[PDB]
């Protein structure tokens, strides 16, 4: 049964954490605890494959690039997480982008560019802003929410697409 | 209850400068957290500073509004993942 190793980076407090426990036990995390290191592994069917999800879910912002190397060299696949409310971690992905390139010796690595916590009213990073984004990188680009669950599910199966795809 | 003494030392009308007394054990990190007194779930923005540091700079602030100001410490012990509660404070109107 094949597995994916799936790599989920961005800035600290966008919502890696509660994207990953969404998709793994169904259940919204509304408490902060910021991550040191977390894996999970889950058994799942998609577009009618069977398939190992093998997620990490970084600490964000990561200090120390003999830490974060690892993780980009292993990782098959990046999901690219920013906050809609946060501009900064908007500029940040970049840094992250030319990282994952750099550890990887390449300019086509399978990404997803996830804009999350979209159930917010005042939002600071416009959807045009994050479409223009992906646009430049060649990626998808998935609006989500892990409180309300959209868009999800859309998130974590399309870096798994294209995976298959690459 | 692990980073003691959190206080505002240096304001602007769009920043804050923060400090804090570091506890006897290492930490890896201290996560500083700021959105405004009483905002819902996901409300608020974080960055991270060393372990290292005492203080931190935030940017970006609304003027004259009130903010509450968190700062989370996390490292390893043998006892596993530290994870101590974080110390808050508000701070403008
Ligand atoms: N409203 C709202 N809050 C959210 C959403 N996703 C996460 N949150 C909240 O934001 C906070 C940060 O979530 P978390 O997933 O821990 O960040 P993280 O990226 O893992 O943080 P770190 O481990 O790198 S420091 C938590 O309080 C969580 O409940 C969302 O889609 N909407
Ligand atoms: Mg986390």
């Amino acid at each position: 049964m094949t597995e994916y190793k799936l790599v989920v980076v961005g800035a600290c407090g966008v919502g890696k954490s509660a994207l990953t426990i969404q998709l793994i036990q169904n259940h919204f995390v509304d408490e902060y605890d910021p991550t040191i290191e977390d894996s999970y592994r889950k058994q799942v069917v998609i577009d009618g494959e069977t398939c190992l999800l093998d997620i990490l879910d970084t600490a964000g912002q990561e200090e120390y690039s003999a830490m974060r190397d690892q993780y980009m060299r292993t990782g098959e696949g990046f999901l690219c997480v920013f906050a809609i409310n946060n501009t900064k971690s908007f500029e940040d992905i970049h840094q992250y982008r030319e990282q994952i390139k750099r550890v990887k010796d390449s300019d086509d690595v399978p990404m997803v560019l996830v804009g999350n916590k979209c159930d917010l009213a005042a939002r600071t990073v416009e959807s045009r802003q994050a479409q223009d984004l992906a646009r430049s990188y060649g990626i998808p680009y998935i609006e989500t929410s892990a409180k309300t669950r959209q868009g999800v599910e859309d998130a974590f199966y399309t870096l798994v697409r294209e995976i298959r795809q690459h | 209850s692990v980073p003691t003494k959190l206080e505002v030392v240096a304001a602007t009308p769009t920043s804050l400068l923060i400090s804090w007394d570091a506890p006897a054990v290492t930490v890896f990190f201290y996560v500083i957290t700021y959105g405004e007194t009483g905002h819902g779930v996901g409300a608020f923005q974080a960055f991270k500073v060393p372990g290292s540091k005492s203080t931190a700079t935030i940017s970006g602030l609304k003027p004259g509004v009130d903010y509450t100001i968190t700062v989370y410490a996390r490292g390893y012990s043998k006892q596993g993942p530290y994870k101590p509660s974080p110390i808050s404070i508000n701070y403008r109107t």
